[PDB]
């Protein structure tokens, strides 16, 4: 109300108005759903186009051959932060040989989400992301949002209708996180899941984006007609 | 020439007084043990100009941090001397030892030779004149010697070193370091050359 | 290479009873070569007089600087600067330029305004006051303007012998010298007149 | 007074055919008189069906083959993953070399 | 008014309200404590389970900070990081000068004037965590508690959260029927029991435990997690106190 | 040649007159006693141009603390800010003090050396002529020495110099810091080299040089009407 | 952080008018009186020291300021903007005068360096102006005795005599009456008192008033003999015991 | 109403800001003591730890600032430490710098001017709190020096702060009204302090035990805070007599 | 953050004014009047102190009448403090040029730079404006005697004659009406003092409330001279001109 002008003022109860304004625009954004399981990890968006003439915009982004993230929200501020993880990433491997932990890449974007919304003139980051990767301690799937707030899940859901497919995961946790070398059932789970945020509009070709990481499969973005064997 | 040892009761600094310009002797008293917390003293050896702005800039360093963390102990004031020599390597001729008194860790001797190194021992010797006694105090030295035998060993030791360098010479002074306090001694050359 | 030797040229002053004199050749050249005969070397802002001897470069930079600041500081004061004061303003301006120096060998000369006292000092190319009561010599016959000076010159000199005295010494030094001569200028100063005479002199 | 480059001896060589490329070299690596190694590599498969090898100070050459290498992986990343192509990948090489014209990577570089 | 609108501002009380809402934001923030020992401290925090999706033992909240201090706090999460991160940094330039690795009284002031530095300025927003830390140094163990406004002190015992009342007075039982002292592994036992007896205030979903400990004797004065048996042995012992 | 030398109740300085650029004498009553404080003077030896400007900054930094600090100004003080400048230029300011000096702590006696070093003593000398100064105050120096006996040791000292270097010459300059006492500023304490009377005048006949041109120089301003 | 204020504080009404000035004027009002007199052979500055607590040691405390050896200074308004402006002035001095011409500024000069300090701070970002008027009494070779006033604003004005801070219309009133061009500084001090008296409340005695003067060379506070051209400080503080003489003969 | 924000002139000519941080001052509700015997000054200042978990030996008011000198704050204690730090820093830069000991009444003056420039620069808030510094100046001697928000310092013969600081500065104001000096005329600094807290008992109107007062004194080359121990005896010899 | 107490100085009003120069503007129309009048032989300025006191030191003040160089000189009229500030930068320009060139700035390109000077504070920094205004009289071997006046806004024109500060419309009204081109220094002198004497808002003009300055050919040959009228100097041609 009078605490919303910028991001430098708490309101009367202890709330920062302007980083949930940031979280309201991931609301506004399409939906993306996040799961794994032991061996693989695995991305699925639902993308969004202008008219029938545009393209469908895509949501998810690689980072590294073993890591990489699903967006929902302001797809420009994705760039910026798929940019400091791939950056990050590729510090990690030039100058420890190492590949970037999954888990240390959110501590990364947790701190840099955090220093946009404790300074004055700047503004917090209007996008949440599904990060996903397998490391040297299997596979991982990470929340971000822009509050600096990431969390490590079995699986969850982001935008707009997500709880649909976030209660769903949550009744599948049992099943989902047991499908071991078995990447097809992993994503069929995926796109069951999406699935229930979805009204009036149905998974198309051109529609539907999916992305997978594992033991022995770098991260690959699956779209067009290469996704028509799940719709 | 320079040395500190460590003792029973605690530790003893020792020094000559020489400075020279070349063969001038430029400063016939120097006091060449120098005072950085009230027990933990130095011994400098080397350019008096870049060892005088260590010390001081040290002091300053180990005053401040008094006055937030309590007393340093002796391995701390160490570290400030080597990270001045060590960053400054290039620019600096200073070669330091580094003595004080705990309680708790008793009498303790850091060296910093000149690469900024630190070296902790029961005893250090250094300056010009300390090559010529590397033999007598390595065959003479003892740990947990008396005031009085660490007295006589510094004595004896600066003596000999006085004798053949030229860089060295005038009086030998001490500072003794123990729970008891800070003691001052000095030797003259009519005392010391008969030995 | 030296660059207090390339131009070449002198100058010199000296107190006399109840004035002052200063002097310079007109000399300029690029080493052997002579280039200008016109090239004096003694300015003044308002009734102080400054003569520098060194590279032209500098002269002719400096003059233009003193001017500058001469210029604002009588604006500021509302009255003219003094023998003493400008005397310290040219230490504390060649001093600034302590690692990179203007080469030159300023000499100031003139009379107080209000206690009527001559005055005449002398600096190096980095600021250090040279405060005679005789004579201030400078340049690539300074030497031999030592010489002349040590020998020519008595105290409470009249204005119109202190010229004679000046103007030898100079002269015999200049004629001693291969980048000093061709051509002389001498400023007789007195508390409200000053006299400038050139001098014939020898042109090789 | 400190020298920054070094030689590491070894040779390499690079012949083109008709509808393949050769890029060959001794494992053999150097200081002065002695052998630092018997087998060190130093023809690289830097993607996109691209061999390259900086021969000469093995420094420079691991730093440059490094950097290009990791040219490849943001060309990828900024170009929707084009393939770089050996007239593409020769240009990048000439402008990371050229970026050190005044403190050079001391090697024959050949792809 | 107005006063409350823009940080470092003295409203006519004396008072800074920006700090004193961030102060609001630390009270809805999940419960944490620490208890100091007889050789060490011991630290402990209620993870919200928000969802089933959660994976157990892997959001970890209590931070190290060099080898020797525990750092806990509740309150906007980024904010205790961001701390964190600035806490390593100065005990890594501390041990770097002074070789030693930083004392625990040096440690808190360095957060301290930090946080205090936050509320000088209106380009800048206050700390939205209450920080309770420390660990074994020279001169033994030391525990913190550090607030918004940049004001801390020692603590025998020192909690944080929406359930802090509760906690607080659990607390005070301990010092007063243990005035020789608690040993480390009483301290982990009864940091789980008083947890879960504060897990009332956020009763509505369930949590999830984490205890951390740095003793003398137990973990040679390094912070370590309490794993596996010893954690399993705090959760039954707090669970057996609650029925 | 300068000197310093302590006794009972404060301290004297002292220096020779001569300046030097190689073999030629410049300036024959050169001033080398520099006033820092009022009861803090120093002397100085090296590169002239430096040793008066490091003295006029450190003397103006130290009036403004004087001033600051509502107290008089310690020796320590000026010695602490020379050799902080003095190394930080890195021997590059070519100035070689003795500064002396009295002050609510006491009287005190220190050299400063160009690199920024300072040593501390009873009697100290410094310059091309420190050497002929030295061998006098080491024959003669003795503790607990009068005002008197003091000013005698520092003059004898400097005329060491004088005689024996070259470097040195001319008068003899002292200045006397008490305790309790302004500072008396002694300028041409002694004056041993008076030139004497040359066998000829050579005084011109006037109309002697040849002139070309005569004109009056404008140094008056703009005139009205 | 970093001071994010790089825009002026200070700035143009409406009616003309630049608000700042015209409150650090009134912070001036409030203030304490001060008063300074010139007279033919010297100059004369005074003030009360009004003491905040009996317990405080009011020696301590110095309204009246040395900021060269022939120039001292005096203030009405807010000690603390006062006691900054004479350190200020004090280096001002130094740097931009001494440091090159080898002499101290003459009067008109330093007024006009602390004026350009003063007008800075009501033009400059993020700063408000001092609040505070100061008197300036000094002496120089080419100049003679002057006396100057310093206002918030940063403009200044010689005076014969005049009075600033709380009783000054009274005050200046009082010395038109008393002042003239032949005028010995015995008599300006003994003016100066009456006029002082007026605005005291309590205590009126040489613990309780700070009076300084710009008159003769003072040999004996020089420090040092042996250079004839020094001839010591203009500048004079009269000392509790000096005061109290002159107030029998009041 | 802007002019009541940032540290600007209101039409009145105050500074409303500086105005409120003079009652943050008085937020931690302690009352602190300054006075001056023959050769030392002593600070006395009640300690108040309302809560039962608190460590009682890190609840402190009084600072070691340097070997000599001495601070007591009445105020917050963020702002107090911040203070603090800044008081060693510039104490030990000033040593450094000038090759002597910072006196007690320069410091005071240095932070009062830190404390002058947040009344004038608008980014810079005051601190709030009043700063006593206390030493034994080589060349003052016993030296209270206070400094507050306003950027306002002065010299005390003694002194006290608080919220209380009235009644205490009558009873003070009394006692040397009668003695005609300025300072406690007695020879150990032991009695200067049972006269310290005498005093602040019959002002205050409250009894005390050891853990409810906190002693600094200053001596010659050195300052030091008493323990809880040493401050029991000076409470049995107060009762004694 | 910070921008809650910015009051934005260099923004245009809907009409397209600058605020701050316009008020600006209104500050100087209460200062006291100054007139720069142009004659053939020379020019001539004017100008009015403020409400001064008996106790006023006059012959060492200096308020209204400033020297940029020996051939420029300017009235001011507004805040004196901001005028000084202008007045020494604008010196400092005046002899960068003749250490340049060796040649006298000329006056238009003096004036140029200060107006420059004064437009920047209008359109970037965020600071308040100079509130002043200055005549500029001077001469050069270009355009010889010029007038000029600048404003806060940093916009300059040349005249013939000129007022600023207060009552410009009473007195450029009478100066519109007396001017003629032909006019000489000692005409332009009693225009000046009359003009004022209409205007002034005091009940007499008085030679203490008067700043007045001449810039003459009348110097001994082809050379220009400033002359700054002392207080017995300003009374005698007050006599003259038969005011008193
Ligand atoms: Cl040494
Ligand atoms: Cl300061
Ligand atoms: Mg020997
Ligand atoms: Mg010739
Ligand atoms: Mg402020």
């Amino acid at each position: 109300n009078n605490y919303d002008g910028d991001t430098v003022t708490f309101s009367p109860t202890g709330r920062l108005f302007q980083v949930e304004y940031a979280l309201e625009a991931i609301k506004q954004g399409s939906v993306t759903v996040g799961l794994r399981s032991n061996t693989h990890a695995v991305l699925v968006a639902l993308k969004r186009n202008a008219d029938e003439l545009s393209s469908y915009q895509k949501k998810i982004i690689k980072c590294d051959e073993h890591m990489g993230l699903s967006l929902a929200g302001l797809a420009p501020d994705a760039r910026v932060l798929s940019n400091y993880l791939r950056q990050q990433c590729n510090y990690s491997s030039l100058v420890f040989n190492r590949k970037l932990a999954v888990e240390r890449a959110g501590h990364l974007l947790c701190d840099k989400a955090q220093k946009n919304t404790q300074s004055y003139g700047g503004r917090p980051y209007g996008v949440g992301l599904l990060i996903i990767g397998y490391d040297k301690s299997g596979a991982h799937l990470l929340e971000f949002q822009p509050s600096g707030n990431v969390t490590e899940l079995y699986g969850t859901a982001i935008g707009a209708r997500s709880q649909g497919a976030k209660t769903y995961l949550e009744r599948t946790l049992d099943t989902f996180i047991k499908i071991d070398g078995n990447p097809d059932e992993l994503i069929k789970a995926g796109v069951e899941a999406i699935s229930q945020s979805l009204r009036d509009e149905s998974l198309t070709v051109d529609n539907l984006s999916i992305a997978i990481v594992g033991k022995d499969t770098p991260f690959t973005i699956y779209d067009g007609e290469a996704v028509a064997k799940y719709i | 020439s320079i040395m500190a040892v460590t003792f029973k009761d605690g530790v003893i600094l020792g020094a000559d007084s020489r400075t020279t310009t070349g063969a001038y002797i430029a400063n016939r008293v120097t006091d060449k043990l120098t005072r950085v917390h009230d027990k933990i003293w130095c011994c400098r050896s080397g350019s008096a100009a870049d060892t005088q702005a260590i010390a001081d800039i040290v002091q300053y360093h180990l005053e401040l941090y008094t006055s937030q963390y309590g007393t340093p102990s002796t391995e701390t004031a160490a570290s400030v001397f080597k990270e001045l020599c060590y960053e400054n390597k290039d620019n600096l001729t200073a070669g330091i030892i580094v003595a004080g008194y705990d309680d708790k860790n008793k009498g303790e001797v850091y060296t910093i030779p000149l690469g900024g190194s630190v070296h902790k021992l029961p005893y250090a010797i250094a300056g010009s004149g300390s090559t010529f006694i590397y033999g007598y105090c390595d065959k003479n030295f003892r740990e947990n010697m008396s005031k009085e035998e660490t007295v006589d060993f510094i004595k004896h030791s600066l003596s000999q070193a006085i004798k053949w360098d030229g860089s060295s010479g005038g009086v030998i002074r001490m500072v003794v370091l123990t729970a008891a306090g800070v003691e001052r001694l000095i030797f003259y050359p009519d005392e010391y050359e008969q030995l | 290479s030296d660059p207090s030797s390339i131009n070449g040229g002198i100058v010199v002053a000296m107190t006399g009873k109840d004035c002052v004199a200063i002097a310079c050749d007109l000399r300029l050249g690029s080493q052997s070569l002579g280039v200008s005969n016109k090239f004096e070397k003694i300015f003044h802002y308002g009734h102080v007089f400054l003569g520098i001897t060194g590279l032209a470069t500098d002269v002719t930079t400096l003059n233009e600087m003193f001017r500058y600041k001469t210029n604002l500081y009588k604006l500021k004061e509302e009255r003219a600067i003094e023998p003493e004061t400008f005397t310290q303003l040219v230490s504390s301006s060649l001093y600034e330029r302590r690692f990179g120096p203007y080469f030159v060998g300023p000499v100031v000369a003139g009379i107080n305004s209000k206690s009527g006292k001559p005055f005449i000092a002398g600096f190096d190319l980095i600021g250090c006051i040279d405060e005679a009561k005789d004579f201030i010599v400078s340049g690539t016959a300074s030497d031999q303007l030592f010489g002349m000076c040590e020998s020519l010159y008595e105290p409470n000199l009249e204005p119109e012998d202190l010229f004679e005295t000046i103007s030898q010494a100079l002269l015999n030094a200049a004629d001693r010298d291969a980048l000093s001569g061709w051509g002389a200028v001498v400023y007789i100063i007195k508390k409200d007149e000053v006299v400038k005479r050139y001098l014939k002199m020898r042109q090789d | 007074q400190f020298n920054p480059y070094g030689d590491n001896g070894g040779t390499i060589l690079g012949i083109a055919g008709e509808d393949f490329a050769v890029l060959a070299g001794d494992t053999r690596n150097i200081t002065d008189y002695s052998i630092n190694s018997r087998y060190e590599p130093k023809v690289f498969d830097c993607g996109d069906n691209i061999v390259m090898s900086a021969n000469g100070f093995a420094a420079d050459g691991d730093a440059l083959v490094k950097r290009f290498k990791n040219s490849v992986k943001w060309y990828h990343f900024d170009h929707n993953d084009k393939k770089l192509s050996i007239n593409s990948a020769a240009r990048n090489i000439q402008h990371l070399l050229y970026g050190k014209r005044f403190f050079p990577y001391y090697v024959h570089t050949i792809i | 008014t107005g006063y409350d609108l823009s940080n470092s501002v003295f409203s006519p009380d004396g008072r800074n309200f920006q700090v004193e809402y961030a102060v609001k934001a630390v009270e809805n923030g999940t419960t944490s404590i620490g208890i100091k020992c007889n050789d060490g401290v011991v630290f402990a925090v209620e993870k919200l389970i928000t969802s089933k999706l959660l994976v157990p033992q892997k959001n970890v909240k209590i931070q190290v900070v060099d080898r020797h201090i525990g750092c806990v706090y509740s309150g906007l999460i980024p904010d205790g990081r961001h701390l964190v991160n600035r806490g390593r940094e100065e005990a890594a330039s501390f041990k770097k000068l002074y070789k030693t690795p930083i004392p625990i009284p040096a440690f808190a002031d360095r957060l301290g004037q930090y946080v205090q530095a936050h509320t000088l300025y209106n380009s800048v927003r206050p700390f939205g965590v209450s920080t309770i830390f420390g660990g074994v140094d020279k001169n033994g163990a030391h525990l913190y508690m550090l607030e918004p406004s940049g004001s801390y002190w020692g603590y025998k015992g020192a909690a944080t959260g929406k359930g802090r009342q509760s906690a607080k007075a659990e607390l005070e039982k301990l010092v007063d029927h243990h005035p020789e002292g608690l040993s480390a592994r009483e301290a982990v036992k009864q940091a789980a029991k008083i947890i879960y007896l504060a897990h009332e205030d956020n009763k509505e979903k369930d949590f999830e435990l984490e205890i951390s400990w740095c003793s003398l004797s137990e973990t040679n004065g390094l912070h370590k997690f309490v794993k596996g048996d010893l954690l399993q042995e705090a959760i039954d012992f707090a669970q057996k106190e609650i029925n | 040649t300068i000197v310093g030398v302590k006794f009972n109740n404060g301290v004297v300085i002292a220096a020779d007159t001569r300046s030097t650029q190689g073999p030629i004498v410049a300036d024959k009553n050169c001033a080398k006693l520099h006033r820092i404080s009022p009861k803090i003077w120093c002397a100085g030896a090296g590169t002239a141009a430096d040793t008066e400007a490091v003295t006029q900054l450190i003397g103006s930094n130290i009036e403004l603390h004087s001033l600051y600090t509502s107290r008089e100004p310690r020796v320590v003080s000026a010695l602490q800010m020379l050799k902080q400048h003095l190394f930080k230029y890195q021997g590059h300011i070519g100035a070689y003090l003795i500064v002396a000096g009295v002050d609510p702590t006491g009287s005190h006696l220190f050299s400063i050396h160009a690199h920024g070093s300072t040593d501390v003593g009873y009697y100290l000398s410094l310059g091309s002529g420190s050497l002929a100064a030295m061998a006098v105050l080491e024959s003669h120096w003795k503790q607990d020495l009068t005002k008197e006996e003091a000013i005698k040791l520092a003059s004898d000292a400097i005329q060491a110099g004088i005689w024996n270097d070259l470097g040195s010459g001319s008068n003899v300059d002292v200045c006397v810091m008490e305790i309790g006492k302004d500072a008396e500023y002694l300028r041409n304490y002694l004056t041993p080299n008076v030139r004497e009377e040359k066998q000829k005048s050579y005084k011109f006949p006037r109309g002697t040089t040849a002139v070309l041109k005569e004109s009056i120089v404008n140094i008056c301003d703009i005139q009205e009407e | 952080m970093t001071d994010r204020y790089s825009f002026s504080l200070t700035t143009f009404s409406p009616s003309g008018k630049l608000g700042q000035i015209d409150y650090a004027l009134t912070a001036v009002k409030q203030g304490v009186t001060s008063l300074g007199i010139k007279a033919t052979n010297g100059v004369v500055i005074a003030t009360e020291k009004k003491s905040s607590s009996p317990l405080a040691m009011s020696e301590t405390l110095s309204k009246v300021s040395l900021l060269t050896p022939d120039i001292g200074a005096v203030y009405s308004g807010m000690g603390p903007d006062y006691r900054v402006l004479v350190d200020k002035s004090r280096k001002v001095a130094h740097t931009s005068y001494k440091r090159i011409y080898g002499e101290y500024p003459p009067t008109k000069l330093l007024v006009s360096e602390v004026a350009k300090i003063m007008q800075e701070a009501t033009q400059s970002g993020g700063v408000r102006p001092f609040g505070v008027s100061l008197l300036i009494a000094g002496h120089d070779e080419f100049n003679g005795f002057s006396l100057y006033q310093v206002d918030p604003s940063g403009s200044y004005f010689p005076w014969k005599a005049t009075a600033i801070g709380k009783g000054s219309v009274a005050a200046k009133t009082f010395l038109e009456k008393r002042w003239n061009d032949e005028l010995e500084l015995e008599d300006a001090i003994h003016i100066a008192l009456l006029t002082l008296k007026e605005s005291v409340e309590g205590e009126f005695n040489g613990d309780t008033i700070e009076l300084a003067i710009i008159g003769d060379e003072n040999p004996d506070l020089l420090g040092y003999t042996g250079i004839p051209t020094d001839k010591g400080p203009r500048f004079r503080k009269l000392t509790s015991q000096e005061i109290n003489d002159r107030l029998e003969a009041l | 109403g802007y002019d009541r924000h940032i540290t600007i002139f209101s039409p009145e000519g105050r500074l409303y800001q500086v105005e409120y941080a003079f009652k943050a001052t008085n937020q931690t509700n302690i009352n602190s003591l300054a006075v001056r015997g023959k050769d030392c000054t002593v600070v006395i200042s009640q300690k108040k730890v309302p809560d039962k978990l608190l460590d009682p030996t890190t609840v402190s008011y009084i600072f070691c600032i340097s070997r000599t000198i001495g601070m007591v704050v009445n105020g917050p204690i963020p702002d107090a430490r911040n203070a603090a730090l800044r008081a060693k820093a510039e104490a030990a830069e000033f040593r450094y710098k000038y090759g002597y000991d910072m006196p007690c009444d320069v410091l005071a003056k240095r932070m009062a001017n830190l404390s002058q420039i947040y009344t004038q620069r608008a980014y810079m808030r005051p601190l709030g709190v009043i700063l006593t510094f206390v030493s034994v100046d080589e060349e003052l001697g016993p030296s209270i020096y206070k400094t507050d928000p306003a950027g306002y310092y002065v010299g005390y013969k003694a002194t006290a702060t608080g919220p209380k600081q009235q009644e205490i500065t009558t009873n003070l104001e009394n006692h040397f009204k009668k003695s005609k000096i300025d300072h406690i005329n007695e020879e150990s600094w032991e009695k200067v302090v049972e006269f310290a807290i005498t005093h602040m008992i019959d002002a205050l109107g409250t009894e005390f035990s050891k853990n409810d007062l906190e002693v600094g004194v200053a001596t010659k080359d050195k300052f030091f805070t008493l323990s809880a121990e040493n401050i029991e005896e000076r409470l049995v010899a107060i009762a004694e007599q | 953050g910070s921008r809650r107490y910015d009051s934005r100085t260099t923004i245009f009003s809907p009409e397209g004014r600058l605020y701050q120069v316009e008020y600006a503007l209104e500050s100087i129309s209460h200062a006291g009047t100054a007139i720069g009048i142009m004659a053939s032989d020379g020019i001539v300025l004017a100008a009015e102190r403020k409400v001064t006191s008996t106790l006023l030191e006059q012959d060492t003040s200096t308020e209204k009448l400033y020297k940029l160089n020996d051939k420029i000189a300017v009235a001011v009229a507004g805040l004196t403090a901001d005028a000084e500030i202008l007045i020494n930068t604008a010196r400092i320009h005046a002899q960068n040029y003749l250490k340049t060139y060796n040649e006298d700035i000329p006056v238009e390109i003096l004036v140029r730079r200060l107006s420059d000077i004064k437009q920047g504070y209008t359109q970037h920094g965020g600071l308040r404006p100079f509130g002043v205004s200055f005549i500029y009289a001077g001469y050069d071997d270009r355009y010889g005697y010029q007038l000029y006046t600048s404003n806060p806004s940093g916009n300059y024109t040349g005249w013939k004659a000129i007022s600023v500060g207060a009552n410009t419309s009473a007195a450029q009204t009478l100066l519109q009406m007396d001017y003629k081109d032909d006019m000489k220094v000692d005409d332009a002198i009693e225009l000046a003092l009359k003009t004022l004497s209409k205007t002034t808002d005091s009940s007499a003009l008085t030679y203490d409330r008067l700043e007045f300055a001449t810039i003459r050919k009348g110097a001994n040959d082809g050379e220009v001279y400033q002359k700054i009228f002392k207080p017995q100097e300003i009374k005698d041609i007050l006599v003259k001109t038969g005011i008193t």
